[PDB]
């Protein structure tokens, strides 16, 4: 499996102790592979980048860049965790613990961030060695990038606004996504940075193709073709966001460099790329919430 | 202070163990182990009265 | 009995670094650091407790998904040794998304109407039903998809074997499904090979392999006293063979829905395309050989890889095999590795 | 591992087989998924097309289809390369030699490039038989799209064709952490620029929808942000057309029941999103290393894991 084995710092407190021993089948992401690791390492206080805590996106940005790995065994005075991305696929069955949603017999659990749910609630923390631990939630890809981009286009609505996209039913029961009370005063402030990001590559996108396209095909099978299929799509939404809104091909081009990089990189960002998938057996076949579940390597 | 916790004892139980041949229902049957059905796709008994 | 040509036999006729990897480790000792200076039941019993013997005397090719299903519809005796069975996930909504990701100038309802129909025409409790089987779909767009009589004997093996309402009320599922924006991926995602059903009346407890390859499962003739075992596409129909022009490659096997949108009022097309492509050219091929582009949005496929077949060569067709009376042009491909993959249709 | 065989054939100069010797951890595009295979059919000498050999926009697109093979090992008579694509399946992590300017650091996904730097080795001609071998460069995909994008605009604006006077902007020249990196500005075809553009015209469109102009709107909101938040202030690039963009609802809501934001994201994040992907060849492995080394230097061996 290649078991890297996390060290328990020096004496933690009964509590702490008896925290960890509940932590068994949480996802850690654990920044390098090496096979001796620290508990600092892998501790939230880790994430810290420019001075702050990070957002949601600049989560996001690490689980993308460190290596998550489920906690198989833990024992006083280490953590056994086995890598996801390490091994063959379809290898390695490691039992996660589900949270929220089912997690049926297959679908490839993401880890997406912990605040798109009950933001503090999963902190852990351990105040003996003064440390904390967010564990991320494990939920399918279909509906984790359904809930992310749920949550994007609230937070849209939040920055201006003067059918609610908040009630969920999944399966059997309508889940919930908004916990009401300031919970979205704290969700929506963390996602306040990626609605933004989001925002921009929208708005700069489209000035950036709607300039573009009347500045081009003006200067041969370019012209036809893309006019040809853009018929009341494209030159429509040409003239309508013209319409509100202002209109250089040397800016354009320099622009469009710019642009398609940072595009890019928010789709890395998002779509939230399976790291596991579900195949049960002599199991369930539909993990209930809080229940460990089978899963392997990849989707 | 001394004050000691105590162990007073440990308990289990013996899971025994039925046989199915030292018992009544085993009259109610002929059995015979026939290790290949398995490999075996009918089978049949023929019943001339 | 033993060749002329002996050193390359010892190795086809049939470690000692794991022997001497323990040998300076393990065999030293107290390092490191230094200090200077009862015939035929007995018979059983005993062989069942010595397989664990070698099973735990040691220890990835193979992985086995086991679930319990209905049979309304799949069917796992109807169908063989070698079957494509997809997953049908979360009946709960009756379109209830229905309401939301349906554009307007759609009646949502069509698909709780048609789907609770659907339940009506064949509740929850001891079981769920998942797993649909691949032939159970060739049946239902039988007459939607191109080829017909050879599409419909397919339509003839379920009728009679897996009902002609349940293939019709499904079938007005999957009306219904692409009208609203609701897809028929987006739902049933692959599942498996089928190694073994062992059903009970109307419950069925479905082994099949989550990946890996087919051939090497309970292997035999046939499994169990059935008939041999291959990855038999089921359709002269489908089996669309690409590659019409090929090299030497390891052809590849995906799974692809075509849709009509008011070309053929909401057309499910379902079949297999195998071709020496790694997805990122595939979506171009399939931009082309297609005029399904009916806007008449624009999401006319949607598809995911099953896996390799990796051996150009395996590809029979026949059209016969019988699964009860009907005769379907059946398609055997020879060797099969299933890498379950992803659904990518954004257009 | 299904590894594919490649056969040197005949007799390479000793000094074309010592060549050959440090070619291991390099990557190689074969046209197939093969066992048994032909050295020729990997060499540059087949990446001609019709009569043309492709310029640095056309091998994007040759490298876009076909397959990269990483080299394992190289032995008197075959080259052993196991084809990442598929054989990707080691339980341990296949090498990969960093040839780039670049460096790698940890978690990195590697996306390939055709040569692309104003100095540059990647020729290695073999005299004996008539065969060359052009390696590509790997490269951390936020580097790797930065250049297409560069090499697609270059293609582009030059094809106007910029009316404007004659000089224009670098879009030649990068950096990456310090280390500028100036691209090699050469040819562009046609065909090359007309299916980047095609494509990149083609994904922009469709990712917008009437829940778009919903966004829009916000544009007059953003740079009121621009302004008094130092983030956001950032985000703007100095050059963004946006900001000369705004140099509303407009109603038809068709029933208030569609929440066209959710499909607006959705449709722009699948279309516009995955640009760097469909433009160039998407990432398929990883740096990742065991020992804990958390760079990897210029000229090294990276040890290199699946799919990011």
């Amino acid at each position: 499996c290649f078991e890297a084995d996390i060290a328990i710092p020096s004496g933690i407190s009964r509590p702490d102790a008896a925290a960890l021993q509940r932590c068994e089948g949480r996802v850690v992401f654990l920044p390098t592979i090496r096979r001796q690791l620290a508990l600092a390492d892998v501790a939230h206080e880790s994430f810290v980048s420019g001075g702050v805590s990070p957002d949601t996106l600049g989560l996001l940005l690490a689980y993308r860049r460190r290596f998550p790995a489920v906690i198989t065994r833990v024992l006083p005075t280490r953590i056994v965790a086995c890598p996801v991305d390490l091994g063959l696929t379809h290898a390695g069955t490691v039992n996660l613990r589900n949270t929220s949603p089912v997690d049926l017999c297959n679908g490839d659990p993401v880890s997406l961030v912990p605040p798109v749910f009950e933001g503090q609630a999963t902190d852990v923390r351990l105040e003996s060695l003064d440390l904390t631990l967010r564990f991320p939630v494990p939920l399918p890809t279909p509906l984790a990038r359904e809930i992310v981009a749920r949550l994007v286009a609230r937070g849209i609505r939040d920055l201006n606004p003067d059918p609610d996209l908040n009630v969920l039913y999944y399966n059997g029961a309508r889940l919930s996504l908004v916990a009401d009370v300031q919970q979205l005063a704290s969700v929506n402030t963390e996602l306040r940075s990626l609605v933004l990001n989001m925002v921009y590559s929208i708005t700069e996108g489209t000035t950036l193709i709607l300039t573009l396209i009347p500045r081009l095909l003006a200067l041969g099978y370019v012209n036809a073709l893309l006019q040809m299929q853009s018929v009341t799509r494209e030159a429509a939404q040409l003239i309508h966001p013209e319409a509100p809104m202002l209109m250089r091909r040397l800016p354009l081009y320099e622009a469009l460099v710019a642009w398609l990089a940072h595009a890019g990189q928010l789709g890395d960002i998002l779509a939230l790329a399976p790291a596991v998938r579900v195949c049960t057996f002599d199991g369930a076949a539909v993990v209930q919430s809080g229940d460990m579940a089978p899963v392997i390597r990849y989707p | 202070d001394v004050e000691f916790d105590a162990l007073l004892g440990s308990y289990c139980n013996t899971l025994s163990l039925v046989r199915f041949l030292e018992l009544g229902l085993s009259v109610a049957c002929v059995c015979t182990k026939f290790p290949e059905l398995a490999y075996m796709n009918e089978g049949r008994v023929q019943f001339e009265v | 009995t033993k060749p002329l040509p002996t050193a390359p036999m010892a190795w086809a006729e049939s470690s000692p670094r794991e022997l001497a990897g323990h040998a300076p480790l393990r065999r030293v000792l107290r390092p490191p650091i230094a200090r200077r200076d009862t015939r035929a039941t007995r018979d059983d019993t005993e062989q069942a407790v010595d397989k664990i013997l070698r099973g735990a005397r040691r220890a990835p090719r193979y992985h086995l998904t086991r679930q319990v299903t209905l049979t309304d519809l799949c069917q796992p005796n109807a169908e063989r040794a070698g079957a494509l069975l997809l997953a049908l996930r979360h009946p709960t909504d009756l379109p209830h998304l229905a309401r939301h990701r349906a554009p307007p100038g759609r009646q949502t309802e069509r698909l709780a109407e048609a789907w609770g129909q659907l339940l009506e025409a064949s509740e929850s409790g001891c079981a769920r039903a998942g797993l649909v089987s691949f032939n159970f779909l060739v049946a239902a767009c039988t007459a939607a998809y191109d080829a017909r009589d050879a599409a419909e004997a397919v339509r003839a093996h379920i009728t009679t074997n897996y009902a002609g309402a349940r293939l019709d009320r499904f079938s007005e599922c999957l009306r219904a499904m692409v009208h609203t924006h609701v897809f028929p991926h987006e739902v049933m995602r692959f599942f498996g090979g089928l190694v073994s059903w062992v059903t009970q009346d109307e419950l069925a407890s479905v082994t099949a392999v989550c990946s890996g390859p087919q051939e090497a499962t309970h292997t035999g003739h046939p499994g169990r006293p059935c008939s041999a075992v291959t990855i038999p596409a089921c359709a002269f129909v489908d089996l669309d063979a690409e590659l019409c022009l090929g090299g030497p490659g390891a052809a590849f096997l995906y799974l692809v829905f075509t849709y009509r949108q008011c070309r053929d009022q909401e057309l499910c097309c379902v079949y297999v395309v195998k071709s020496q492509l790694p997805p990122r050219g595939l979506e171009a091929a399939l931009e082309r050989l297609f005029g399904r582009l009916r806007i008449t949005t624009c999401t006319y496929a949607a598809f995911a890889e099953l896996g390799v077949m990796p051996d150009d060569s395996p590809r029979c067709l026949h059209r016969t095999e019988r699964f009860g009376a009907v005769g379907v042009p059946v398609v055997i491909l020879e060797g099969v590795v299933w890498r379950p993959g992803g659904w990518r249709a954004c257009a």
